């Protein structure tokens, strides 16, 4: 579950 | 002083009895030197590229 | 594409732009420095004591080159020329403590000048250095004569001492600016010996503050 | 049917960023308008420090660029409504290119201002003869175009796509980088070695070097009294903590930012758990704050310590009320 | 009795006033309101030229229009080559505080003078070739606002002492003096003819004199504030007039009046430098806000605006050739025009 909001 | 009027009244004196042009004479006089010169003007006429120096 | 000449003569320009950059590398270094007066204000004896235009004094002082422009000479219309010294580092601006009895009176055409070259645009940043001229005959001169001549008001208490602090605060309370630039204020004989070390000393201040002005860091 | 892509905080801490931003918002914007507006009404001898005020005006537009074109986006669709994207399909790498671009102007911007410090104090006879405002002038042209050309790989990298289960949904649009992981790896460490190690390098060698001389100054002027002594060494006291506050200032600010982008750019997908997700989450929050308090604290430095620059400011707030 | 003097004088003004008034029968818009204008002269800058490490005060072009000179307070003057930038010539000045500066017509000699009241020959062509003072005029007690050439041997000055002066520079001394000014001369301008000569001075007035005869022919007025520049207009029987209070007049040698005024609401700055192209239709201003209009001098609309100084525009002048314009300023960089 890799965060998406860079 | 009074040598210091007088002198300023002489020079006046002086100026004052000088023929004088018309006005409109010598807005013709003005313009006519204007029209007889504008042609080899490099301001008022742009130069190509070739005549430029700069 | 350049000739035999035309390149020789880009030498030489480059040359002679090397020699214009050294001799204004050298002449940044150096301070210079407008003087001023009333005239009758012992600015002539500063002069000496730093020891028909422009008069200008070249003098050293501990490694520091001064340049000292006596512009009194010049007498024209002031408004015309005064802007050519736009950036000098300091101004001296001199008064003879004693003209308060004198009357041609001169006390406020001194201060009418003084205020006219403190607010002038041209030296809205250019810090003022007063040598305030005199001091032995103005000490003996406030015995005899009463400070009330000069002034409307003083509130009393004339000695040397309080008499020398009010007119330094009378001249430091002219200028309109105070944030931008600062008012050096020395009471100076015709004969002391410190009169250049207080130049020195207030130059460097100046020198200092523009820096840090210039950075923004002040 | 997209839960999972949803990030689930506490929302009053996210009412408590938003309101911090909002704060930071007026603070920056009131702060660098004014400083622009009070840098264009000096006009007495532009010689030399013209350079530094076209350097102090540059820094202002860029921290105001930062402020005007990051934060209404950025704040609603990465702090409320992440998930539906509502911008759209070439603003998010314009988005990007634009922040980056106003990211790399400010880097730039310190570090040009402390190269002009430098030059200004430690070589103070040739700053005059060898830089000219037409110099200055190309200079902040050259590191706003660099600043601007640095930020295309942000532009090429970013996009959006469509990460719900299903091929097409309302709210599956995010956006995100679009291009392999380990090319946006390089872009990414491309960006934080160039943006950080470099100003911070700069900044810290120049600064302390001018730091130190000025102390040098501090020392010589206590040593040797004098009409303006106790303002000298106030003013280069004022001077040294000024320098040290940029140095400490940028750090704080700037580090856990780009800490969060390495942070992201090496963890491998195997690596994040919901912990790592939830955690990710809130530290975007407070680096994003962090970000924003460089764009706020550039006035407040100028209003501290010079007093030329303080009374001009509050008499323009004076005339505004 | 010098109260019926002072009368006669009054009453001679007032004669003046009447019969130059009484010459009025039109103005000069309401004979070229028939003439097009000239459109908008857009020129961009050639050939920036640098090396001056202060303000340049004063520049003046060659007779050849390939050189040209400039003084600024860095001490020093400098002989430029306009056509490839490279400096042919460095002079230091003995005294750095220079105002003017004028280049001679044979291209021999260049003048130079300011507040130290004196005003210098250079010999620039000599044998162990260096710029070595050749003559150095003094005397003058004010500071020198514009020295020009008449010839190799003749230069006249108009200086900080109400007086303007022509002096025989292989002699030394002044052959004849110009009196009649309240206030000091701020600039100076010779005929094509170079028998007669224009000065301006801080009294608003603009003067013609005679350098045989040695008077004042006539005397102009027209405005409130000091005047900075004239230039005659190429055909001698005109000039202009750069005041301080943001206007440029043209005045008439033969109709003895003002002829018209180049106003505009949005300048209120002084205007420090004035110039006409060759067919005298263009009139050059530069003013204090570091910018220079181009004035239609038949019409007073400005056709368009030079830019690109960021200091204040103190001296200009166009070629002989009529080729370029060459604008000096205070952020000592000189721009050629085009």
């Amino acid at each position: 579950k890799k965060p998406y909001i860079l | 002083s009074i040598a210091q009027a007088r002198k300023l009244v002489e020079q006046l004196k002086m100026e004052a009895n000088i023929d004088r042009i018309k006005v409109s004479k010598a807005a013709a006089d003005l313009m006519a030197y204007c029209e007889a010169h504008a042609k080899e003007d490099p301001l008022l006429t742009p130069v190509p590229a070739s005549e430029n120096p700069f | 594409t350049l000739s035999a000449e035309d390149k020789a003569a880009v030498e030489r320009s480059k040359m002679i732009d090397r020699n214009l950059r050294e001799d204004g590398e050298k002449a940044a270094r150096e301070v210079k420095l407008l003087l001023l007066g009333a005239g009758e204000s012992g600015k002539s004896t500063i002069v000496k004591q730093m020891k028909t235009g422009i008069v200008e004094t070249h003098f050293t002082f501990k490694d520091l080159h001064f340049k000292m422009f006596d512009v009194g000479g010049q007498r024209s219309e002031r408004k015309k020329w005064i802007h050519c010294f736009e950036g000098v580092t300091a101004i001296i601006f001199c008064v003879a403590l004693s003209d308060y009895d004198l009357v041609l009176n001169r006390m406020h055409e001194s201060m009418k000048l003084f205020d006219s070259i403190c607010n002038n645009k041209w030296f809205t940043d250019t810090s003022i250095i007063l040598f305030l001229n005199k001091k032995d005959l103005f000490e003996e001169k406030i015995k005899k004569s009463p400070l009330t001549i000069c002034y409307p008001e003083y509130a009393g208490s004339n000695t040397y001492e309080e008499a020398a602090a009010y007119i330094q605060c009378q001249f430091e309370d002219l200028n309109k600016r105070k944030d931008t630039k600062e008012i050096y204020t020395h009471f100076t004989c015709a004969t002391d010996t410190k009169n250049v070390q207080f130049v020195f000393d207030a130059v460097t201040d100046v020198i200092i503050k523009n820096n840090l002005k210039d950075c923004g860091l002040f | 049917p997209s839960s999972e892509l949803d990030v689930n905080t506490d929302i009053y801490s996210k009412v408590l960023v938003t309101a911090v931003y909002l704060a930071l918002f007026v603070v920056g914007t009131v702060g660098n308008t004014v400083t622009l507006f009070t840098l264009a009404r000096k006009k007495s001898l532009q010689s030399l420090q013209s350079t530094v005020h076209y350097h102090l005006g540059s820094l202002a537009l860029s921290d105001l660029l930062t402020l005007l074109l990051a934060m209404p986006v950025e704040l609603y669709n990465f702090i409320w409504v992440h998930h539906p994207w509502a911008f759209g399909d070439a603003g998010c790498r314009g988005y990007y290119f634009l922040r980056d671009a106003c990211t790399y102007a400010t880097a730039l911007n310190v570090a040009s201002l402390s190269v002009e410090r430098y030059l200004a104090i430690c070589h103070p006879f040739k700053a005059k003869t060898l830089m000219s405002r037409s110099r200055t002038k190309k200079f902040i042209s050259a590191i706003w175009l660099a600043s601007a050309l640095l930020a295309v790989p942000m532009l090429f990298t970013m996009g959006e796509q469509n990460r719900s289960a299903d091929g097409q949904h309302a709210g599956g649009l995010v956006c995100t980088p679009t291009i392999h992981t380990a090319t946006v790896k390089v872009v990414i460490q491309v960006n934080t070695f160039m943006s950080f190690i470099f100003p911070m390098v700069v900044i810290s060698v120049l600064n302390t070097i001018i730091a130190n001389k000025l102390t040098v100054m501090v020392r010589q002027a206590a040593e040797q009294c004098t009409v303006g002594g106790p303002g000298r060494v106030q003013a280069l006291r004022h001077g040294v903590r000024v320098l040290r506050a940029v140095v400490i200032a940028f750090v704080v600010c700037w580090l856990p930012y780009h800490v969060r982008r390495l942070m992201f750019c090496y963890i491998s997908d195997e690596q994040w758990t919901p912990f790592l997700y939830d955690f990710y989450h809130y530290f975007y929050m407070v680096t994003n704050a962090l970000f924003y308090v460089s764009s706020t604290i550039n006035p407040i430095l100028y209003n501290l310590v010079s007093a030329n620059f303080r009374h001009i400011f509050l008499a323009t707030l004076a005339c505004l009320c | 009795e010098l109260d019926q003097l002072r009368q006669e004088a009054e009453q001679l003004k007032n004669q003046i006033r009447d019969a130059r008034k009484a010459c009025a029968d039109a103005t000069l818009s309401q004979i070229t309101n028939n003439i097009d204008p000239v459109g908008r002269i857009q020129m961009r800058t050639r050939r920036t030229l640098r090396g001056h490490l202060a303000k340049i005060y004063a520049m003046h072009w060659g007779t050849d229009s390939r050189l040209l000179v400039s003084a600024s307070q860095d001490g020093k003057l400098i002989i430029w080559d306009s056509y490839t930038t490279n400096k042919v010539h460095a002079i230091p000045l003995r005294s750095s505080w220079v105002m003017t500066c004028a280049y001679a017509p044979s291209g021999n000699y260049v003048a130079c003078g300011g507040l130290d009241n004196i005003c210098s020959i250079y010999n620039l062509k000599t044998r162990e070739g260096n710029v070595r003072v050749s003559r150095e005029l003094a005397g003058h007690t004010g500071y020198l606002s514009c020295c020009r050439f008449l010839d190799d041997n003749q230069i006249v000055t108009s200086s900080g002492d109400t007086t303007c002066a022509l002096w025989d520079i292989e002699t030394g001394q002044q052959t004849t003096t110009f009196t009649g000014h309240t206030g000091d001369v701020m600039s100076l301008s010779l005929a094509p003819d170079t028998r007669l000569f224009v000065s301006g001075a801080c009294d608003a007035s603009a003067k013609l004199w005679d350098v045989r005869e040695g008077m004042c022919r006539q005397t102009f007025t027209g405005h409130e504030s000091d005047i900075n520049a004239i230039c005659f207009f190429p055909n001698g029987n005109a000039f202009a007039t750069g005041s301080d209070d943001a206007t440029c007049r043209l005045f008439d040698l033969r109709a003895d009046q003002e002829l018209m005024t180049y106003s505009h609401d949005n300048i209120i700055c002084g205007i420090t430098s004035v110039s006409f192209s060759k067919s005298g239709r263009l009139l050059l201003a530069g003013y204090d806000d570091f910018n220079c209009n181009v004035w239609d001098a038949l019409k007073a609309d400005r056709a368009g605006v030079l830019a690109g100084h960021d200091n204040r525009v103190s001296c200009l002048g166009v070629t002989d050739d009529g080729m370029a314009v060459a604008t000096g300023s205070w952020d000592s960089f000189l721009k050629i025009w085009n």
